[PDB]
């Protein structure tokens, strides 16, 4: 049942990623950990590479492979990878809703919390930075511009905010630039 | 199952009053985006949300082909 194993990953790296030598380069990331048995070093491997929303699940492919001495560790450096929507009513509080938002339509690609002040009421319902927000209000924003999506949220006196738990924050820093993807705890500064 | 993307548009906007109007006369957000001020006084909008219509589609139209940086805005 080994081959099983070996077979299924192969595939989902063969239409996760488009360019072959960030594939060969990953095969020999996760062999060479195989030999090492650095687990630090694995996900901080790991991460060049899987550097975008459509690849994060290969986290959880490679994720049973991983001895269980390392596993917790594994977690402490993966991006919760749980799949699970937390669902949120803010009110319009003197300091507002406390979150920053970057994203939209235009930019083909979803709507992420950049900044949360902390103490805030964002923070208060346990909201986080990189969530994507996946809905407001009941709406899927999936068609939104950025502006259609903060007109959306100002429509009423609180706001329904349903989010999944991506990990990374979309860069852009000005037209000329190709969009791309950071983790959270570097993208702050 | 989800709402169109005319209605979540609309709702954007105050305008989910509409969204009635616009499904009789089979416009949805493709046929919206073709529509000009004569087009939507022919079905009897006001001046009103005429306006407020046209400037979301132009809005829209716009960061469609021009996408500019990703900006943060603070809520
Ligand atoms: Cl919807």
């Amino acid at each position: 049942m080994d081959r099983k194993v070996a077979r299924e990953f192969r595939h989902k790296v063969d239409f996760l990623i488009e360019n072959d030598a960030e594939k060969d380069y990953l095969y020999d990331v996760l062999r060479m950990y195989h030999q090492t048995m650095d687990v630090a070093v694995l996900v901080g491997d790991l991460k060049l590479v899987i550097n975008e929303p459509s690849r994060l699940p290969l986290f959880d492919a490679i994720r049973p492979l991983i001895p269980l001495k390392h596993q917790v560790e594994y977690d402490q450096l993966t991006p919760r990878r749980s799949r699970k929507l937390k669902e949120v009513r803010l009110d319009r509080h003197p300091e507002g809703l406390g979150l920053s938002v970057r994203g939209g339509l235009e930019f083909g690609c979803g709507l992420f919390i950049s900044h949360l002040i902390k103490g805030g009421q964002a923070d208060s319902v346990g909201l986080q930075v990189g969530d994507e927000i996946v809905r407001i209000n009941g709406y899927s924003i999936s068609s939104c511009t950025h502006e259609e999506v903060i007109n959306l949220i100002r429509t009423k006196k609180t706001v329904s905010i349903k989010v999944r738990h991506i990990g990374l924050i979309p860069v852009k820093s000005s037209p000329d630039e190709p969009l791309t993807w950071q983790y959270v705890d570097q993208f702050v500064s | 199952v989800d709402a169109t993307p005319l209605e979540v548009f609309l709702q954007s906007q105050h305008l989910e009053e509409f969204l009635p109007i616009f499904m009789r006369e089979q416009i949805d957000l493709e046929a919206l985006l073709l529509c000009s001020d004569e087009d939507l006084q022919n079905i009897h909008m006001q001046l009103g949300p005429r306006k407020k219509v046209l400037s979301a589609i132009d809005k829209r139209k716009q960061v469609l082909q021009q996408p500019g940086q990703l900006v943060d805005t603070s809520l």
